[PDB]
């Protein structure tokens, strides 16, 4: 134990006479009034170590307070009993439930998967959301993020996906790890209450970190959640869906720590190592050869000023296999969920679709719906520019198609769970508006089988 | 004035303006051809 506090600058403190102290090591501060606060080493030299106190430094007298180094960093106590439980960012119980006796304690950084040990995503995941399942299909082992924005309903979409996501057949279902990073209590309570009211909590492990929690707890949260996921998946053989919001809050926490170490920012004010950081998190996912279990990731982030060139969504897209984009234009028009299919993409979609996986008319109808939607939007624009005089009869149909596509297909509601069959069938009912001559991307083989 | 929000918005106005220019140019051409038929009859 050390009575050697040298400096206190905000929530930071410098401690001298250190030895055997490691980066990210946990500390414990005994104040002059006996009060106990914990912290973490952010930087360490021969003579001293810099620490940040979770609870802050208000009321601390340097001379009469003491510091103890715990000899270990933050660690997760893993067990299959985590299922059905709610924890905070540091893995501490939040639901006032029974005590958990850990199988073992794990470091939360994980290990990098050998690129040749990974198996390719194979199994279709039915989210119950048409604009995803059909046009931007999620496959087991993929990382497919939602790019949103302030005031957009990624909260409701996250809850919906966690609620409805399932694999056809299998019998064994999805264990869902849900990480909330730097969110408001009101949003955290929405998630927790939705999970309880639907019974989804029985399938889930939740790690809830709030906006007024320390920056170091926000940074720990995704790592705690992913450590839990890899344990359930790669050690217990479970299929795990990992949903994490808001990744932008995670990035802002990094900047705070980076500034405390006086590091010069990279592009747009973020650490130079932001890519490495995001890549280390998002690549903790996928199937592994010879293993039964898997990790599927859906990171969720808000794009600052709705800017896709911003470092956070820009670097994330380089790492993840596509992205689902929410837009203000669709939301203002009352489309729920407001998914814009044109810039949205799933890069592994061709791997989870077709006969045996979904249905044989999956790929063809997807390309056809996409083409007609873009063509219909062009037709609407034409009518505004040149008038209704310039529209042909085919043009007026495409315009009507795009209208119905947004309002009946994309706009399904945040509590509507569509089976892939229902989604594909609705696609055909919309394509039925068009003459058979217009359905070019569909072979007459499947056009004669499904077209109403 | 020169913010990233303005940039993205002006880039959008350019795409629209470019398309509108093409549509209007096609309209003028279509009107011109119909005019050619009528003006010969007028003559």
């Amino acid at each position: 134990e050390y009575r050697t506090i040298k400096e206190v600058v905000g929530p930071l403190m410098a401690v001298e006479k250190v030895s055997g102290v490691k980066y990210e090591e946990l500390i414990e501060v005994r104040m002059q009034n006996g009060e106990i606060r914990r912290g973490q080493v952010l930087e360490v030299q021969e003579d001293k170590a810099m620490v940040q106190i979770f609870e802050g430094t208000s009321g601390i007298n340097l001379k009469n307070s003491s510091v103890r180094f715990l000899g270990h960093p933050l660690q997760l106590g893993v067990s299959e009993d985590m299922i059905g439980r709610v924890f905070d960012g540091l893995g501490r119980p939040k639901d006032n439930g029974p005590e958990i006796l850990p199988e073992k304690y794990l470091d939360i950084n994980g290990e990098v998967i050998n690129p040749i040990a990974r198996d390719y995503p194979d199994e279709f995941i039915q989210t119950g959301i048409s604009a995803i399942d059909h046009l931007n299909t999620l496959v087991r082992g993929q990382k497919l993020p939602v790019f949103s924005g302030s005031g957009l309903p990624h909260k409701e979409l996250a809850a919906q996906i966690a609620r409805q996501a399932t694999v056809l057949d299998s019998s064994d279902d999805f264990a869902v790890v849900f990480a909330a990073i730097g969110i408001t209590f009101e949003e955290a309570e929405f998630f927790m209450e939705d999970f309880r009211q639907t019974g989804a909590i029985d399938r889930s492990v939740m790690f809830m970190n709030l906006a007024n929690d320390p920056a170091i707890e926000r940074i720990a949260t995704p790592r705690m959640a992913l450590t839990a996921a890899e344990y359930l998946a790669y050690e217990k053989g479970m299929h795990v869906l990992v949903i994490m919001t808001d990744m932008t809050n995670y990035a802002e926490a990094l900047r705070e720590i980076s500034a405390a170490r006086r590091e010069v920012p990279g592009r747009r004010g973020y650490p130079g190592y932001l890519y490495t950081n995001l890549a280390t998190l998002f690549e903790r996912a996928g199937r592994i050869r010879g293993l039964k279990g898997s990790v599927t990731q859906i990171p969720i982030l808000t794009m600052p000023e709705d800017d896709k060139t911003h470092p956070i969504p820009d670097l994330t897209g380089y790492i993840t296999e596509g992205q689902i984009i929410l837009t203000r234009e669709l939301y203002k028009s009352g489309i729920q969920p407001p998914i814009d299919v044109l810039p949205s993409l799933s890069r592994l979609k061709d791997k989870g679709t077709g006969a045996g996986k979904t249905r044989e008319d999956h790929a063809a109808t997807m390309n056809q719906l996409f083409a007609a939607y873009a063509q219909g939007k062009q037709a609407k624009e034409l009518a505004v520019v040149l008038g209704e005089s310039a529209l042909s009869d085919i043009d007026k149909i495409y315009a009507k198609f795009a209208e119905r596509f947004e309002n009946e297909y994309v706009n399904q509601g945040f509590y509507t769970n569509r089976t892939i069959t229902e989604t594909l069938d609705l696609g055909w009912e919309l394509l039925a508006m068009l003459p058979r001559t217009e359905l070019k991307r569909i072979k007459d083989d499947l056009l004669d089988k499904y077209l109403p | 004035n020169p913010t990233r929000m303005e940039l993205t918005r002006l880039k959008k106005q350019l795409t629209t303006a470019t398309r509108g220019h093409k549509l209007l140019k096609d309209k003028q051409d279509e009107l011109m051809r119909q005019f050619i038929l009528l003006i010969r009859k007028n003559n």
